[PDB]
DNA sequence: CTGGAGAATCCCGGTGCCGAGGCCGCTCAATTGGTCGTAGACAGCTCTAGCACCGCTTAAACGCACGTACGCGCTGTCCCCCGCGTTTTAACCGCCAAGGGGATTACTCCCTAGTCTCCAGGCACGTGTCAGATATATACATCCTGTG
DNA sequence: CACAGGATGTATATATCTGACACGTGCCTGGAGACTAGGGAGTAATCCCCTTGGCGGTTAAAACGCGGGGGACAGCGCGTACGTGCGTTTAAGCGGTGCTAGAGCTGTCTACGACCAATTGAGCGGCCTCGGCACCGGGATTCTCCAG
């Protein structure tokens, strides 16, 4: 049995719009954050709640960006988001 | 003296008039704070809290829950037009998003 | 090379939560660049707050103040 | 150290609007940060109102004008009604 | 019926300054609606500032403050 | 002699992007402002500078919106701005 | 004057008074107005330098709002600082999308 | 009634950076609003910084951190250098 | 176009746990009650500028005709992204251990508010001249069609 | 299919003229100088908590590979609606005159808010404790899809 190309994408859309849990893996994200912070100050420590706040902010930002990117892609009569959709959304936002 | 009565009770308010007054005085807002400004501000804060909590309790009852969670707060805010305008640049942690699939994608 | 730890399935889950149905293969590197720029801005402000407090530990409040300064107020962390 | 919050007043207002509905600690944290955010918005707008008119005092009418500026429409008018009713009750 | 005073040639000039090369005929009503909404927001806030001062005359300062409150700071009018 | 459909449009774009004067007629705009303000308070007077500030702001806003709209129209491989372009621009902006 | 002691053109004393009477804190340190006047003077000098260049680029010798807008929107960091500011009589930048050209 | 502005200071700075260049009244009004706006931004940031750290005083350090928070990159570092130079000279 | 398979999701029910919710000390911040001094309400007056009108000039709006190029629908190709089964990796969870540093307390001092006197920097007001606004005629520079 | 040249538009000296900018004057109010008083904060020591580092086991998830279909995109044709331009209308712009509403200031005076010291109860921290929610499993229902 095979579903056609897009049924399962819609399934994940419905599922992840019902859910609220974070979608990036915590430990890779924490290593990324600490690596990024190395360039500002050495031997820095982080509270766990600071890292969690960063992850919440990052995921909210990316989800809103993907919503705007979807509108830009649909505007060009497509269903596939492309880097140019992201660039247009971020240009309209003023980034 | 007499029986120490709170200004919230005099105003018929649930929010604390004295604490809002002290936060205004030590908040570098003005040199002086009038007597009715904390009463008014507490009434405004109480009204906004009551609106959000009523809509969130409705959202919680719709999911057959007896306890408000961030999801119900987010559903209340994003489903209410004016609350969503007030909180437009705010992220609610663990709130998720509103269910919305563009019709061309179906 | 820890940015590569933000994997392709994670970006797909984020785009699914954003309602996206079909995703170009080039979206993932662009999304990594976007996330790195965002984190750079927020973390620069957070470490500035940390340095002002003369602390050595970035706190959740430093992050929340950084986000609010960038017009991204965040409820649920104090 | 003692950390103040609006949690008790939020719970009383909730028991007014929803007698049996309870609240998790995360939702209460969100409501507290929401109250603080709205306080800062209205107080800053009232502060700059008093400054614009070269006044030293934040009064009920500065708070009312700030509410009409910051709240969207029906929110603003119901909040103004409640605020003036509360000030009337306190003054009497 | 004063919204019609913002004529099609004027909207075309605005679009030209905006860099638009070719304008659909349905753009003009859309632009009149957009401008009406914008002016309603700004003027509502300006009249709120005016009434607070117990004046009957809407002042340039009211308008500047209203523009600033909407995140649209204007320079050149105080 | 006739220019082709778009040459004079580009000439106008260059001309009006070079200049700074206001583009709406002052008396119609003033009547519009007074008519709108009638709905908020009767017998209002206006300073000339208050109307000029309103008009400056309105024209700057409309020009920036038209620039975003032109971007959204180019994204869909058109050269003609349409109400859907304006609406996409205002949606991504958050209006 | 405190401006001469700090080596400034901006009013250290007036800035101090505006800070004290601006409801910013209970107290203002002695170095706060000095630092703030220096930063304000630096940002003013940056904008005025670029705007004088833009005035020269319009064959003008006197700065007008158009020259200020050209200065602000052509410099990247000033455009970031003034991202949501509208300069009256400033116009826009002459930008035509290349897909529209003949 | 007399109305204080920043016009003479902006004009002194203009005659410093471009000895032959002038400025119109409208452009000077724009410059005045720019100075007022930047002042308000930096002072607001210094106020909030002082509040977050439970301080009563706005100092050079609060001002410097506000400048580093509000200005982008090279503008921030150069403004910081100007501020530190002025404070060192003032105390000297 | 139905009609069954097949998969996914949802609905019910039993378990169990841990966090929401109520209660008890307690303390510190809000209330009481006066005092005072100044911020603001109010009345009167001045005079600025906003409103109203009016005649005239002409720039702009409007209405119309014509054609072309752009929007849009349709077709076809192909490749790249989705759905899914399999293998590998390292995230995750639970636990242990060390100690860095956030947070508190006490103390002490120096830096800033407050006051008063005094004066000079800065604001309102005049004024003159030169940079810029406005023709004006011209030299290009550009677009478009005919022609080779 | 590519230049020639003609018509059109725009950039460029050049001359007039004017009004707004730049500088000087008078004066006044707010900024500086010299103190005193007091508390905000700088500093050192200490405590405990919560951050980091390690380790091992389990399994969810990431990575990978493999069809295959469907969506992106390129090409082509057509029709209509917008651009360009032209003649007609109409109210905008401009300049003046005139009138008065109300903005803005000033002088009084009072009542309202800061402040301060004592008191006490409202709210906060801590601490149980039971029931709402998470979880797990299993079956019913709905939805998708392809084969006839």
């Amino acid at each position: 049995h095979r579903y056609r190309p897009g049924t399962v994408a819609l399934r994940e859309i419905r599922r992840y719009q019902k859910s609220t849990e974070l979608l990036i893996r915590k430990l890779p994200f924490q290593r990324l954050v600490r690596e990024i912070a190395q360039d500002f100050k050495t031997d820095l420590r982080f509270q766990s709640s600071a890292v969690m706040a960063l992850q919440e902010a990052s995921e909210a930002y990316l989800v809103a960006l993907f919503e705007d990117t979807n509108l830009c892609a649909i505007h060009a009569k497509r269903v596939t988001i492309m880097p140019k959709d992201i660039q247009l959304a971020r240009r309209i936002r003023g980034e | 003296r007499a029986k120490a009565k709170t200004r919230s009770s005099r105003a018929g308010l649930q929010f604390p008039v004295g604490r809002v007054h002290r936060l205004l005085r030590k908040g570098n807002y003005a040199e002086r704070v009038g007597a009715g400004a904390p009463v008014y501000l507490a009434a405004v804060l109480e009204y906004l809290t009551a609106e959000i909590l009523e809509l969130a309790g409705n959202a919680a009852r719709d999911n057959k829950k007896t306890r408000i969670i961030p999801r119900h707060l987010q559903l209340a805010v994003r489903n209410d037009e004016e609350l969503n305008k007030l909180l437009g640049r705010v992220t609610i942690a663990q709130g998720g998003v509103l269910p919305n699939i563009q019709s061309v994608l179906l | 090379d820890n940015i590569q730890g933000i994997t392709k399935p994670a970006i797909r889950r984020l785009a699914r939560r954003g309602g996206v149905k079909r995703i170009s293969g080039l979206i993932y590197e662009e999304t990594r660049g976007v996330l790195k720029v965002f984190l750079e801005n927020v973390i620069r402000d957070a470490v500035t707050y940390t340095e002002h407090a003369k602390r050595k530990t970035v706190t959740a409040m430093d992050v929340v103040y950084a986000l609010k300064r960038q017009g991204r107020t965040l409820y649920g962390f104090g | 150290t003692r950390k103040e919050s609006y949690a008790i007043y939020v719970y009383k207002v909730l028991k007014q609007v929803h007698p049996d509905t309870g609240i998790s600690s995360k939702a209460m944290s969100i409501m507290n940060s929401f109250v603080n955010d709205v306080f800062e918005r209205i107080a800053g707008e009232a502060s700059r109102l008093a400054h614009y008119n070269k006044r030293s005092t934040i009064t009920s009418r500065e708070i009312q004008t700030a509410v009409r500026l910051l709240l969207p429409g029906e929110l603003a008018k119901h909040a103004v009604s409640e605020g003036t009713k509360a000030v009337t009750k306190y003054t009497s």
